């Protein structure tokens, strides 16, 4: 039972205990095109809703 | 008002239990996939117990242990008793066995020489019956065979002891004390492994293939009483003091060993289990565990008694309806 | 969201409409005179909803008169809080609609809607933020049904964005005013199943039998009938008027109990029409359903509980388990935990503790077989035809709203059996 | 000194942001002012405490906190609350009409509306940062605005902040702790866009807190006052090193280097001892074997699970109190041999620990009583994937007849975004088992 990195200070210590030893994000203009291609969605269907509204 | 699902057809013990329920009329049977439930008969493989006890104000119950599989696994089983301090090496209640993969592989052929040099009887099974070594690696875990098996008479015919054991969710083991001994009919024979008939007692293989079943007693099913009535008569002494203690001592020792693994003593939801232990006794009146099975069916003689055992000490015990006991406290 | 736009139509619109602004003034503690003298906070944290806040602390519901004939809003004027209604919310005509959907929606109502939107639109366009709106009215007459729905179709499309909410009024023969309410029924409902977020189906067949198979009533009045539907209101509105557990809007109640845009038909439920068992029992009970169906003739998609004034919600938690379990098999298992438990602090007037129910089932299919075969009968001979030909309407819209409301039918049939 | 700006949205991440940074200053020694007797140097200064706190002037302590929420009413309750002065108006972000319950809502429709408000605001308090480590992110898993505006949010910061690390406390839905229907809609599909994004995410299940209350506190039914306030310990448990000196876990890259092997595996299990109710009028002091023991027991978890049937690939202990590293490893040895812990066979069989000498704080009239010695144990094990198989279970369950679903398609989502994070969530339920592994 080892003990490793022991580190004190005025405020308490640390220190690790071994056991047992061992055996692309999507850019500013990707997320501006998917925001706005459901904004398109929206407004489409409010659009089919107004039409109907009409008929 | 109680309520439970059935999560395997298959199983004629908690058929039988989920008879008793119903019968009673405190409990309510819902359809299998709704998780409102007090008490699940789960399924054999793949019981979700992830999902227990996440239901506001339910207490739920299940009839099975998360990791008695340790123990109700050939392979699990003897690496449970050779790795746990408890069990160790110094295990005299288990036969030598050894685990193969397609390991323990260097092992058994390191021991293998040290009994056909010694000339002593070198013969061992393999499942998942020979005396070469080569034969069985070309063909899983192998075990020692006891050569020297208790024998019945008349028939002079070899045996093994079924007991039913059942550990509630507060893990109290209770023994119940009616057992089955299911018996090969066919004499034994050291000569012959190739035919198995006399040398498996197991029923299935038995209800077939014994050309002389149902010889001696039915179904090739002899039970505690008469078993015990031979005892006195033939080796005068009896199966409480020849056989059970040692019975009592390996089930003992092998469901403690498991038990701050799968105890749910402080867990969301509690657990319980029927399970069934198969035993071997040589001519020295010794017993061996054979292997503990986590789904066991019981005797027909025995089905009523036990699962309305199963009712009042796990599953009522947990869930209240609005004397001797048929189990023997272990623990 | 914040501010409701309330709207009431035609007679029975308007009777129950003054009835349940009568019972939330009281619970938020407000005068006929619309001045606020109540004991608590909690009255006033969200009274905004409702009302809006004249200069000199009076309370003005945002709520707008409709009718196609001066009669039931003048007794609503000389009514006990009648004079908390801003006078220019009063819309009406002199012509009235004979009972006729087609008259109100139109003929009649046609001439009288636009300065009716103008009411809405002034109310709404000094909202901080509109919720929605929610419209009583009948559907066996021709103001609130016709109308109305023609009122609601118009709104819908100036507010797409926003919530439409109904109490409607479903008719009955043992209730019955004239013999086209199936007519005029079946017309408006189609407009519902298009037009509205939510509706509470007021059955009147309901209300007669509870007032006469429970309260011993002999000769149930409208006046009876309005007592049941003014607490039910109160209740099922709660959620919105106090700070509670919920602390909803129109669209989050709109989103939690309806799993399906047409399905969206509630089974209200009251109680006591006391101990927490016999309040729980009894609000699960048919005999306590606003609307005429059998709950254990269908399945619950959703379900709302809400419990009014002190009691131990421990003991509510087990009783709301036990109605469960016993009502295992009329709850569906692909929506799980379909069924909330929610408190309210403020108690109703004259009750200790009180609840509500607010059932999503498809037992109300029930309701609307009911209506599709009063429907049928006449149409088959096309009885009555001539009070709606007359109008402009021809059989082929008669044809159209019956299929819809069939149609209707075996949507609810279809998650019946799933 | 790395600075650390901390983010609250909705309504679950709003009140637990304020009782953190109520918890925060008192265990500070901040009054509601903002001023702090204690600290000398005025104006600045790059102390431990400065990486939560910014100062000006007037010697006035700011937090270095964001609150945002499509909706007033939470938020106004800080505005007029007891620190009403610690926080400066832009910090308050709020809209007028939530989400409704909808992830579509939140993170469409009405995020879209007020996300580019949020960036700059949050770019003001980066600017003041002369070396910002990163983002704490509190929020919920079943709220529209939790779930919805989160996911986006957690987007545009990978691309403003391409470099800086960025931390989760999820609030996990339970059905006891008023939910809404299509919580586990919102769960989903919020884990699925966020879990490129975050690199450590700290999940509390509603149900593992309201229990803990009812059992520990004699809280027959908690509130959100009394759930917040267990949910801050834990919390200040796992922050007290970025705020206080010491070795571990000193910036949110060790974080992720500590507890994290697998980047997808990002979810580590949290236990708290004691949690002992200060109504107890005679209450004796749990040692320091006694607290480690309880990092093992189910019941102190912040999510209901069993780690004996998983295994460990990381763990760290962190204690506040009385506690000497002579008696964690006595504690520690007699666990080893009673508990069942298997670690991963690629990871070495250990602890890291980390004392704090200073006892931990409770607010004055508070539910928890004062101890002499607490332990926060972080533990990356395979066991927690349980409470992602019941939460996908349900999503399955409601998705087969596409309920609710017209209601975030009428927002311009689309039918396939639930499948594709159902897959995901189904690849992150293989990936636990891979690393875990009649008669
Ligand atoms: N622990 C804790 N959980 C909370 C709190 N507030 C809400 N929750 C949980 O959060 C979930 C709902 O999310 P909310 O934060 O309330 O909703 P939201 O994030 O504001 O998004 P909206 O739908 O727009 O209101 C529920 O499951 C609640 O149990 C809180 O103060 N403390
Ligand atoms: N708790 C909390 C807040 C979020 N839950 C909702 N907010 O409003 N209604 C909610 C909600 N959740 C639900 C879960 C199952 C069944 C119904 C549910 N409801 C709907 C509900 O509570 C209600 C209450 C009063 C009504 N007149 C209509 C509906
Ligand atoms: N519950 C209730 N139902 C009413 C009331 N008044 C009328 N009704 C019902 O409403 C239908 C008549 O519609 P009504 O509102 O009177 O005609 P309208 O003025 O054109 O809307 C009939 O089926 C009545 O049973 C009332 O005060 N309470
Ligand atoms: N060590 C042994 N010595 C002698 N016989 C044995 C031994 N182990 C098992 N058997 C015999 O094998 C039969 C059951 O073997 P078992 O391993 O349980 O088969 P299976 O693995 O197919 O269940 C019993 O009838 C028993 O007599
Ligand atoms: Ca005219
Ligand atoms: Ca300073
Ligand atoms: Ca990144
Ligand atoms: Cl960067
Ligand atoms: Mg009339
Ligand atoms: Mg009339
Ligand atoms: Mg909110």
């Amino acid at each position: 039972m080892e003990v490793i990195e022991l580190n004190k200070c005025t405020s308490g210590q640390s220190f690790e205990v071994i056991l047992k030893p061992p055996s692309r994000d999507p850019s500013l203009e990707e997320i501006q095109k998917k925001l706005e291609a459901a904004e398109e969605r929206r407004k489409y269907q409010e659009a089919e809703l107004l039409k109907h509204l009409a008929e | 008002m109680y309520t439970f699902v059935v999560r395997d057809e298959n199983s004629s013990v908690y058929a039988e239990v989920s008879r008793l329920l119903l019968a009673t009329g405190q409990w309510k049977r819902l359809r299998k996939d709704n998780p409102r439930f007090n008490l699940m008969l789960g399924e054999r493989n793949r019981l979700p117990f992830g999902r227990l006890g996440h239901e506001p104000g339910l207490v739920q119950l299940v009839n099975y242990y998360r990791g008695a599989d340790k123990l109700c696994r050939k392979a699990s089983l003897v690496k449970l008793i050779k790795t746990s301090p408890e069990l160790s090496e110094s295990c005299t209640w288990f036969p030598e066995s050894y685990v193969i993969y397609p390991d323990e592989r260097e092992v058994f052929l390191a021991a293998y020489n040290r009994r056909r040099e010694g000339r002593e009887g070198n013969v061992w099974i393999a499942k998942s019956i020979s005396s070469e070594a080569s034969e069985l690696l070309d063909f899983h875990v192998i075990q020692k065979y006891l050569e020297k098996p208790l024998l019945l008479e008349p028939g002079h015919r070899k045996f093994d002891i079924r007991s039913w054991v059942l550990v509630d969710h507060l893990y109290n083991i209770y023994l119940y004390r009616e057992g089955v001994l299911r018996t090969s009919s066919e004499p034994y024979n050291s000569a012959n492994f190739q035919d198995k008939t006399c040398h498996l007692t197991n029923h299935c293989i038995q209800k077939e293939y014994s050309k002389n079943y149902g010889r001696y007693e039915e179904g090739n099913e002899m039970f505690f009483e008469e078993f015990n009535q031979y005892l006195m008569d033939a080796l005068n002494t009896t199966l409480e003091n020849s056989i059970l203690l040692q019975i009592k001592h390996i089930i003992r020792s092998c469901l403690m060993c498991i038990e701050p693994a799968i105890s749910t003593k402080h867990l969301h939801y509690q657990s319980f289990q029927l399970f069934g232990f198969d035993f071997m006794v040589d001519e020295e009146l010794k017993v061996w565990l054979i292997e503990v099975n986590g789904a066991p069916a019981c005797a027909q003689k025995l089905y009523a008694e036990l699962c309305q055992g199963i009712v009042d000490v796990a599953i009522s015990s947990v869930f209240p309806l609005a004397p001797t006991s048929i189990f023997i406290k272990l623990h | 969201m914040r501010e409701i736009v309330h709207i009431q139509a035609g007679q029975c619109g308007n009777q129950i409409g003054a009835k349940f602004w009568e019972v939330i003034s009281d619970e938020h503690g407000i005068d006929p005179t619309g001045s606020y003298h109540g004991d608590s906070d909690l009255q006033l944290e969200r009274i905004n909803v409702y009302y809006n806040e004249a200069t000199g602390n009076k309370y003005v519901p945002r709520a707008i008169l409709v009718d196609l004939e001066p009669g039931t809003m003048d007794s609503v004027r000389s009514g006990p809080f009648g004079q908390i209604f801003r006078p220019d919310n009063f819309v009406f005509g002199q012509s009235g609609a004979g009972n006729n959907w087609a008259k109100g929606h139109y003929t009649e109502g046609a001439e009288l809607v636009d300065s009716v939107l103008d009411v809405v639109r002034k109310e709404s366009e000094s909202c901080d933020c509109l919720q929605g709106f929610q419209l009583t009215h009948s559907l066996g007459g021709g103001t609130g049904s016709g109308m109305g729905t023609l009122l609601i179709s118009k709104i819908r499309e100036e507010y797409p964005d926003r919530i439409m909410n109904t109490f409607s009024v479903m008719p009955s023969p043992k209730v019955s005013d004239t013999v086209v309410e199936p007519y005029n029924a079946t017309l408006s409902v189609h407009q519902l199943v298009e037009n509205t977020d939510e509706t509470y189906c007021i059955d009147n067949e309901a209300l007669y039998d509870i007032c006469f198979r429970t309260l011993k009533l002999t000769t149930p009045t409208y006046g009876d009938l309005n007592h049941l539907v003014s607490a039910t209101m109160s209740g099922v509105t709660t959620c919105l008027r106090f700070p509670g557990q919920l602390n909803a809007d129109l669209r989050k109640l709109a989103v939690n109990m309806v799993p399906f845009p047409r399905l969206h038909f509630f089974m209200p439920g009251f109680a006591p029409l006391l101990t927490v068992p016999e309040l729980t029992q009894q609000m699960f009970d048919s005999k306590n359903m606003m609307a005429a169906c059998d709950p254990r003739h269908g399945r619950y998609l959703t379900v709302a509980a809400i419990f009014r004034g002190r009691m131990s919600m421990k003991e509510v938690d087990e009783q709301m388990l036990n109605v469960q379990n016993k009502n295992s098999s009329y709850f569906v298992e692909w929506i799980p935990n379909n069924v909330k438990t929610a408190v309210c602090d403020i108690p109703p007037r004259g009750l200790k503790m009180s609840a509500t129910f607010i059932g999503n089932s498809t037992a109300i299919q029930e309701l609307f077989k009911r209506i599709s075969e009063q429907f049928t009968a006449m149409f088959r001979r096309k009885a009555f035809l001539h009070w709606y030909t007359g109008e402009g309407m021809d059989e082929m819209e008669f044809t159209e709203a019956e299929s819809n409301m069939n149609d209707l039918v075996s949507e609810y049939q279809q998650y019946q059996d799933a | 000194m790395r600075e650390c700006i901390s983010i609250h949205v909705g309504q679950a991440g709003v009140q637990i942001g304020n009782a953190c940074w109520e918890l925060y200053c008192l265990e500070h020694g901040i009054q509601p002012d903002g001023q702090m007797p204690s600290d000398k140097t005025i104006g600045g200064g790059d102390d431990s405490f400065n990486t939560f706190f910014s100062e000006t002037g007037a010697g006035k302590h700011v937090p270095r906190a964001v609150f945002v929420d499509l909706e007033p009413t939470v938020i106004d309750e800080v505005r007029t609350g007891t620190y009403r002065q610690l926080f400066h108006p832009e910090q308050l972000i709020t809209g007028k009409e939530d989400a409704a319950n909808n992830y579509a809502r939140g993170h469409y429709t009405i995020g879209k509306e007020i996300i580019d408000l949020v960036l700059d605001r949050i770019r003001k308090l980066a600017d003041q940062c002369t070396g910002l480590q990163g983002f704490l992110v509190f929020h919920s898993f079943g709220g529209g605005t939790g779930s919805g505006f989160t996911s986006l949010l957690m987007e545009r910061l990978s691309v403003d902040y391409g470099k800086k690390s960025k931390l989760e406390f999820s609030i996990y839905p339970a059905p006891q702790v008023s939910t809404a229907v299509v919580e586990p809609y919102n769960s989903i599909l919020t884990t699925h866009t966020t879990l490129e994004h975050s690199d450590c995410a700290f999940m509390v299940d509603n149900e593992a807190i309201y229990d803990i209350c009812r059992r520990n506190l004699d809280i027959e039914r908690p509130t959100y006052t009394n759930l917040n306030r267990l949910i801050s310990q834990i919390v200040s448990s796992i922050t007290a090193s970025l705020r206080f000196d010491g070795a571990l876990n000193v910036d949110l890259t060790e974080f992720q280097t500590n507890l994290v092997p697998y980047p997808r595996i990002h979810f580590p299990l949290a236990t708290y001892a004691p949690v002992i109710s200060a109504e107890k009028a005679y209450h004796e002091q749990l040692s320091v074997a006694e607290i480690t023991n309880a990092c093992f027991e189910p019941a102190n978890q912040m999510v209901k699970c069993d780690p004996r049937h998983g295994k460990y690939m990381a763990c760290c202990l962190l204690y506040r109190g009385d506690v000497v590293p002579k008696d964690v490893n006595a504690a520690i040895a007699t666990i080893k041999t009673k508990r069942s812990i298997q670690f991963v066979d690629w990871c070495p069989t250990g602890f890291k620990v980390g004392i704090n000498y200073q006892p931990p704080t409770v607010v004055p009239g508070g539910d928890l009583a004062k101890v002499q010695r607490a332990v926060c144990m972080l533990s990356n094990t395979t066991a927690i994937a349980e409470a992602w198989a019941r939460l996908d279970h349900k999503f399955d369950l409601m998705y087969a007849k596409r309920a609710f679903v017209h209601w975030y398609v009428g927002e311009g989502m689309e039918e396939g975004e639930f499948s594709e994070a159902r897959e995901d969530m189904a690849a992150l339920e293989k990936d636990y088992e891979e690393v875990g592994v009649e008669e």
